C-alpha cells in the first residue's frame, strides 16, 4: 500500500523543458531501485495516487577535462525537475545549479547535485529530470538517482 | 467567462468548483493554452543581466533576454556569459555575438 | 490531517541568529507551495502538532561576480535553519556552507544549497531559514524554497 | 511506533567499503538527535522493521588549507552510504563527491555534502556513512548528521 | 531543584517528570536564560585558527575569536578570512 | 539449483519465493558469496580513464585500474590523478 519509488541510473555499479531529459533510469525492481504504486514511462515517474509528494534527484557530474584553447570552459551544471500535468507544456518544479572551477589548473571535476521538495500532484501527472551537460553525467547506479514518495 | 468542457481558454484558469473560469492578472500570471489549472502560471521577472524584450501578458510569459555583449545557449541557460573579444589563434569569426550564441570562429580556407 | 508544507520564494517564475533571516516566502496556496496543518508567520513555519519533522530548504546563490579592488572577493555562502521553541534565543538545527571559487578568473557563480534533517518539534515552535550574502540569493520559486513534513 | 532516527556529530555546538566509516555519531538522545525503533552500534543504524527507508546524511568538509610542498593539493571530498545485509561485503547505496577549488589562491574550503534516497531494507540490515579525508570533517552537530526514516 | 513557575534558573534544565532543575556541567553545556529545556545547550569549541576568548560558562557559551592574523565578519562567520582586527580586514 | 538452508551459491541469487537459485548474467551481474540477494550485484563498468585487468564473470567483479601515468588512493578514489603506479604517486 506504500507509495514510493527510487530508480537509478543504469550503466552499472560503481568501482569497488530546459536541459536534456534523462530517460535512462531503471524501470524495474532491482537491488537498488523499486516502484511501489508509481511507474516509469519514458524516464518519467507516473503518479497513480493524488497527494503531496517529496520528489528528489541526485545527478553526478564527473569530468576529466582538458583546458581547450580557443574557447570558453566555464560549465553550468543544472538539474531541473519538471512535471507534466493536464496542460500542454512542462512546468518546472525545482532547479539546483553549480559552476565548474575557473582555475586554469582544473584537471577534472566532480559535482554531485541533489535537491528535493514536496509538491501536490494529481493522478496521471508525470514528473521527470532534465539536465545540462548530460555528456558529463555519471550514470552509475549509485552516482545518479531519482525518486519520490507520498507525504502527510 | 465559461468553462468549455471543464476546460478554460488561454489567459484564464478554472475555479475549484470547476464552475467559473477566471482571468489571470496581467503583469502577474498567465496561461497560454486551454486548461484546468486552479492557478495561472507566474510571470518571470527579468534579472539585472536581462532585458525585457516583451512583457508578461495574460497568455504569454515575459521574454527576458541577455544584455548586449552576453549570451545564453543550450548548456548554460542559467547565467549570461560574456562574448569572446576575439578568436583563438588561426580561426575566423564566422559569426558575431548574439543573445543565444557567442562569436563563431573556424580555421583559414581559401 | 496531513501535516506538511512547501513554501517557495517569491519574485517570479524562472526563465522559460547568524546571517540574515529570509522572510519573503510565499504563504497562500498556489501551484507550487502549500501549507497543511502548519502556517507561516514572518517567514517562519509554525508547528501545530508535536512530532518528528523532516525539515529542508534550498537557497540559490547566483551572482555575476566582478573581482573588486580595495576588497577581498572570497564569499562564504551559508544557509542556516533555526528553531524558536519555549526559549529566549534561536537554536540552530542545521548549517550547510560552500565557498566561492578563488580563481581571479571567475566570472560568475551558481551555488544552489540544499539540506534536510529530522528534528523533534513542539506545538507552537517556529522554524525559519537564514543565510549569509542574502543579496546574492535568487528568489524565483523553483530556485529557493522551504518546507517540512511529519514523520512520527 | 514511529520508525525514524537522526544522529549528529559529537564535539559540540557551532560558534554562536571505500572511504573511512564514521562511528563518532551520538548514539543517545539529546536536543538534536534521537533514535526511534532503530539503534546505533559502531556508527551503524541497525534496522528493526523492514520497509523502504529514506536515508540521508550531511558531511561538512572544512579546512583552512596552505599549499603544501611535496604533494598535490587536489581533494576529492566524497561521502558514501553503505549497507551490510545478510551478505559478507558492504554494499554502497549512494555517494556524492566534490573537488576542492583548483585555484592556487584558495585560502580555504567549505563543502557541506548532503545526500539521500529511499532503499528497501530488512531487519538487522545495517547502514553507515563512510568518507574520504575524515580529518577534514567538521563534526559540530548542526554541520554533520545522519538519519533515516520509514516511508510507505 | 524546584521550578519557579515551570521555568528553571539559568544554568539548569527541567526534568522529564517536570519536578527538578538539574544544572549544566562546566564546559559541556548551559542555559543563559530561564528555561524548560529537557537538555542544556551544548558548548561551542574553538578550532585551530581560533583562540578561546572566554570559557563556556554553565550560563554562557564559550566565545571564540580568530587567531592573530585573521578576521571574521557578518557574512563570513564560518571561517576566519586572512589595521587588521578580529572583525575586520586591514 | 536451489539454496542450502536459505542461501544460494556464488554466481547466483535467490528467487523471490525463496525456493530457487537463479544464475548471474555473465558480463552483466554477479555475486561472490553465498547469498539471498534478489538480484546479482551489477558489474562495475570500466571507464575512459581506466583499463580492464580482468572482465566480469558471474562470481568475480570487473577490475578497473588507473591508466599508465595516473593513480588512485583511499582519499581520492573518485578520479585517477596524474615511483608512480596506479595506486600511489611519485
Ligand atoms: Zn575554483
Amino acid at each position: 500500500q506504500r507509495v514510493a519509488a527510487h530508480i537509478t541510473g543504469t550503466r552499472g555499479r560503481s568501482n569497488t523543458a530546459l536541459g536534456r531529459k534523462i530517460n535512462s533510469w531503471e524501470s524495474s525492481r532491482s537491488g537498488h531501485s523499486f516502484l511501489s504504486n508509481l511507474h516509469l514511462r519514458n524516464g518519467e515517474l507516473v503518479i497513480h495516487e493524488k497527494g503531496f509528494y517529496y520528489i528528489y534527484s541526485q545527478t553526478y557530474f564527473r569530468f576529466q577535462e582538458e583546458i581547450k584553447e580557443n574557447t570558453k570552459n566555464d560549465k553550468q551544471m543544472v538539474q531541473y525537475i519538471y512535471k507534466y500535468t493536464s496542460y500542454p507544456d512542462p512546468i518546472l518544479l525545482m532547479k539546483s545549479a553549480r559552476n565548474s572551477c575557473w582555475s586554469k589548473d582544473a584537471e577534472y571535476g566532480l559535482y554531485s547535485i541533489y535537491q528535493g521538495g514536496i509538491f501536490e500532484l494529481k493522478e496521471n501527472d508525470r514528473i521527470f529530470v532534465s539536465v545540462t551537460n548530460e555528456h558529463l553525467i555519471d550514470m552509475d547506479h549509485e552516482a545518479s538517482f531519482f525518486g519520490a514518495f507520498l507525504v502527510g | 467567462s465559461s468553462p468549455s468542457e471543464g476546460l478554460c481558454p488561454p489567459g484564464h484558469h478554472i475555479s475549484e468548483d470547476g464552475r467559473d473560469c477566471i482571468s489571470c492578472k496581467y503583469g502577474q500570471d498567465y496561461s497560454t493554452h486551454w486548461n484546468d489549472l486552479l492557478f495561472c502560471l507566474r510571470c518571470t521577472r527579468c534579472d539585472s543581466g536581462e532585458v525585457e524584450l516583451s512583457p508578461c501578458t495574460t497568455t504569454r510569459n515575459t521574454v527576458c533576454q541577455c544584455e548586449e555583449g552576453t549570451f545564453r545557449e543550450e548548456d548554460s541557460p542559467e547565467m549570461c556569459r560574456k562574448c569572446r573579444t576575439g578568436c583563438p589563434r588561426g580561426m575566423v569569426k564566422v559569426g558575431d555575438c548574439t543573445p543565444w550564441s557567442d562569436i563563431e570562429c573556424v580555421h583559414k580556407e581559401s
